[PDB]
């Protein structure tokens, strides 16, 4: 009767390739996520995640290179500092920290991406729908 | 030229800034025909055929909603007058609580309040809307004058342009342009984050580089940057530039990016979130209702 | 039959008057309703205490200085810091300048239209534009007074509307010798215009007396105002309360306000109904601002104002309960505040550099109090060890005049209205004139 709406932000060099690897190996995972491509996770900022929640996202996922393996040397270090602040801001706004998930997944980590998608889906399914859009539409 | 004004969920400060035109107010009033303005005249109903309308404040109750819709039908051009009307303003912080919590405090739990039956006013008073909303969220807004309140010259410039038939144009840059504080040519780098009362700030150096949360980087210019000039950080009362939707989100993005940039790979990403105990109040003082997430669930 | 005056015009904020009639057509109920509330007391919870002087001015665009300073004082008490003398003088100079702007604004732009045209059918004439057309000198003087007041606020506060210099431990910036010299030279003209304003008031109130409108909304009550050793003071001192006969009931420090003041709630208004705790809802009614401050004071703090006060006391006695004479008391204060701007600018300590004291250990409780142009203003904040607000209470000026306004409109209707036909546009405006006598700030009052 209800399925979570999850949005994803993946870097073109590692997590995007990691998601492609999962696909080449037919590594099945739940169909709630919709991925958006960026060149680096350093492109990800609070405005894109908060905009996703405003639009109705039940969960937001972000994927970047391993710390130290960014294709652009240090874009993921800036995103890491931004996401830690964002986790606590979401809690101040009544949004469960668990509705945001950020992971470091390489282009060769298809199995890890599959399990991260399964775990995040199960986590959001258990939390139920985020009632922000419903509260704003009143 | 028939002009009208009204106020909604604001504080009257935008109307007072209009009066701060002083001698120029009389020159303005001789050119325009003021047909409705509760603070200055007794015309009770908004008349038909209004050419320009200045609407102060955001939407806080059902009456504000009706008036906004009525002014929209009677006026050709509608202007969101001030930061409250444009972004929601300080009253927007009420969105961090339920209406029942705001009302129970004011009419029951305040230390001096004596309410025997425990009732909330409900007779001949309007109900509050679910959350404070900027004017554009309920009606079509043609233009807007940002500022808490907007400087008197900017108000005259916008109105004067509309009387001439020209399209009004607001300044586009961020506050560091107008701010007289000296910046490091190497770039901005933040070592630690301090609250406004911690330490003694240097009067020449950029307050953001000193470790204070200054909203000037994420705020539109026009005010003349009187706050940093006076010794305190900008609070972002003019709102964001035209290229930024969520001011707080962008301010957080900038602050997090430069925090410990000289030691980027080793700086602890938990120092900043741990050092800021009031995040919404630090980044959304005047714009929470216009943010992507404008309420606390 | 049910009549409604909405919105009440030439007042700050959202208010309305309802007039109902019984089946026989006789006057039944007359009430004053305040139709707005924002909830500042609750949303301040969770905010940094040092940010209170940034949020509270947004309660009102007219008396934003009073809130900034009341908040700054409460914050100074939370940190347990005593500000340097220069900071006290700068805060008071800002406060006096703001009073000149507020009193001039109300008397000329909101009150004078009725005092000049109390029996007109022409609604489009009853406003500052109508006064300017036949008496431009009067509106030019009003503008010059407001401009002087706002200039002092802009220079000392950083901004004319929503000042920012009152910080933890004192001021964020000092007044430079060149700025002090410029303001002091301009200060003499403000005092002259204020003296001129009192005379305009005498004439206009004489015109009101001729139409038998000087006693509209009359009723007797207690009066509250701040006094410094019995002397009229809008910035520092103790809160004094006198009964309807002028006997001092009590004198207390603003930090103990919760033991003397109570705020009742009625279902027809978002504006509360305060009263003196010991006396009750009816016997404990009191008023605040201008006339109430003159009534509780032994004397004024400035010489020119003291002369008009002496002449007024000999003519109407002490205490004066006339709502319409709040207009006259307002002009005496306008002059006293103009005189104080000059007096504070002449004090060499105003240009001092020791403007701030380092914040001391945090104490989760602080009360800030000043006499806002519309009455006693109290900002009470409670915080945790980190200085994050946990609870707040604001007793904001005009709320204390809500009972007087509700009683007053009823008394005006009792005097002029017997049947629905009697409620003519002029008579309905007489009810609004009573409201206007108190210079209500409804956004302020409900906060
Ligand atoms: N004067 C004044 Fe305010 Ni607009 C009121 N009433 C505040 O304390
Ligand atoms: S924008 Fe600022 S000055 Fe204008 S109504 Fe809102 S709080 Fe008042
Ligand atoms: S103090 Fe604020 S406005 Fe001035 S340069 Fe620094 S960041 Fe910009
Ligand atoms: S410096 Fe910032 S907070 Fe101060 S008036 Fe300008 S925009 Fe507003
Ligand atoms: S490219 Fe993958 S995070 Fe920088
Ligand atoms: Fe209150």
């Amino acid at each position: 009767e209800w399925e979570p709406k999850i949005i994803g932000f993946c870097c073109n060099w590692c997590t995007y390739g990691g998601a492609d690897t999962a696909g080449v190996g037919r590594m099945q995972y739940p169909p709630s996520i919709r991925i958006i491509r960026v060149m680096c996770s350093g492109r990800i900022e609070p405005s894109l995640i908060l905009k996703a929640f405003k639009e109705g996202a039940d969960g937001v996922f972000v994927g970047g290179c391993h710390l130290g393996d960014c294709h652009y040397d240090s874009g993921n270090y800036k995103w890491q500092r931004r996401v830690m602040m964002l986790y606590e801001l979401l809690e101040e706004l009544g949004i469960e920290k668990e509705r945001l998930n950020h992971e470091w997944i390489s282009a060769s980590e298809g199995e890890k991406f599959q399990n991260t998608m399964k775990d995040f889906y199960n986590k959001i399914e258990a939390l139920g729908p985020c009632k922000l859009k419903e509260e704003l539409d009143k | 030229v028939k002009i009208a004004t009204t106020w909604l969920g604001g504080c009257s400060g935008c109307h007072i800034s209009l009066l701060d035109l002083h001698e120029e107010l009389l020159n303005l009033l001789e050119n325009v025909e003021l047909v409705h303005c509760p603070v200055l005249m007794d015309v009770k109903e908004i008349p038909d055929e209004v050419e320009v309308a200045l609407i102060e404040g955001g939407i806080r109750n059902e009456e504000n909603l009706e008036i906004a819709k009525e002014m929209r039908e009677r006026a050709k051009i509608v202007i969101a007058f001030g930061t409250c009307a444009a972004f929601g303003g300080v009253p927007g912080l009420g969105n961090l609580y339920s209406n029942d919590e705001l009302l129970d405090k004011a009419y029951k739990t305040t230390i001096t309040t004596k309410n025997d039956d425990g009732i909330i006013p409900n007779e001949e008073v309007p109900e509050l809307v679910s959350r404070v909303k900027p004017l554009s969220e309920v009606i079509e807004v043609d233009y807007f004058i940002p500022g808490c309140p907007p400087n008197p010259e900017m108000i005259a410039e916008v109105v004067k342009a509309l009387l001439e038939g020209k399209e009004p144009e607001l300044p586009k840059k961020n506050l560091c342009e107008e701010c007289a504080r000296k910046k490091s040519e190497e770039g901005v780098a933040i070592e630690t984050i301090k609250r406004n009362y911690e330490g003694n700030p240097d009067p020449e150096k950029c307050l953001l580089e000193q470790g204070y949360i200054c909203l000037g980087i994420a705020t539109r210019e026009g005010c003349g940057a009187p706050c940093p000039s006076s010794g305190v950080p900008c609070s972002g009362c003019s709102g964001p530039t035209d290229a930024v939707v969520d001011q707080g989100a962008k301010m957080i993005s900038a602050l997090c990016s430069d925090f410990g940039i000289d030691n980027d790979r080793d700086v602890d990403p938990m120092i900043l979130p741990k050092s800021i105990k009031d995040k919404i109040g630090s980044f959304y003082k005047f714009t929470l209702p216009s943010a992507f997430v404008p309420i606390r669930l | 039959v049910k009549l409604s005056v909405e919105p009440v015009t030439r007042v700050e904020g959202h208010g309305k008057i309802s007039v109902s009639f019984d089946d026989s057509g006789n006057l039944d109920k007359v009430r004053f309703h305040v139709v707005e509330v924002r909830g500042f007391e609750k949303f301040l919870e969770g905010r940094y205490v040092e940010d209170a002087p940034i949020y509270t001015p947004r309660i009102c665009g007219i008396c934003q200085v009073a809130h900034h300073l009341a908040s700054a004082k409460a914050v100074d008490n939370v940190f347990g810091v005593k500000i340097p003398e220069t900071a006290e003088l700068l805060r008071n100079l800002m406060h006096q300048g703001a009073t000149v702007h507020s009193h001039a604004l109300h008397f000329y732009m909101l009150a004078a239209p009725d005092l000049m045209f109390p029996t007109t059918d022409d609604v489009l004439k009853r406003n500052l534009m109508g006064i300017a057309k036949e008496h431009p000198e009067i509106i030019k003087d009003a503008i010059e007074l407001r401009k002087a007041g706002q200039n002092v606020v802009r220079v000392v506060g950083g901004r004319a509307i929503h000042p920012v210099t009152a910080v933890v431990g004192g001021q964020s910036k000092s007044l430079k010798e060149e700025e002090r010299d410029e303001l002091l030279k301009l200060s003499e003209r403000t005092i002259e215009l204020s003296e001129k304003s009192i005379e305009v008031g005498k004439k206009l109130l004489e015109n009101i007396k001729d139409e038998d409108l000087l006693d509209i909304g009359y009723f007797e009550s207690a009066h509250m105002g701040m006094v410094n050793n019995g002397v009229h003071d809008l910035y520092d001192g103790k809160l004094r309360v006198v009964n309807s006969e002028g006997k001092v009931e009590y004198e207390f420090d603003p930090s103990e306000y919760m033991n003397y003041i109570a705020e009742g709630v009625k279902p027809y208004s978002y504006l509360k109904f305060p009263y003196l705790k010991d006396k009750g809802e009816e016997d404990g009614i009191y008023r605040v601002n201008t006339l109430s401050r003159l009534n509780v004071s032994d004397k004024m703090a400035t010489p020119l104002a003291q002369k008009y006060y002496d002449e007024f006391v000999k003519e109407f006695g002490k205490p004066c309960h006339h709502p319409m004479l709040f207009h006259y008391a307002r002009l005496i204060e306008l002059l006293s505040s103009a005189e104080m701007v000059k007096e504070l600018l002449e004090n060499d300590k105003i240009v001092g550099e020791d403007i701030r004291a380092e914040p001391e250990e945090v104490v989760g409780d602080g009360v800030g109090c000043v006499e806002a142009p519309r009455g006693t203003l109290i900002h009470h904040f409670k915080t945790d060890d980190d200085g994050i607000i946990t609870d707040t209470n604001l007793v904001v000026a005009t709320v204390q005049n809500n009972p007087a306004m509700d009683i007053g409109v009823r008394k005006v209707a009792e005097k002029y209205i017997k049947a629905p036909e009697d409620a003519t546009p002029q008579v309905l405006n007489y009810m609004e004139m009573l409201i206007r006598a108190y210079d209500p700030c409804l956004s302020c009052a409900t906060h």
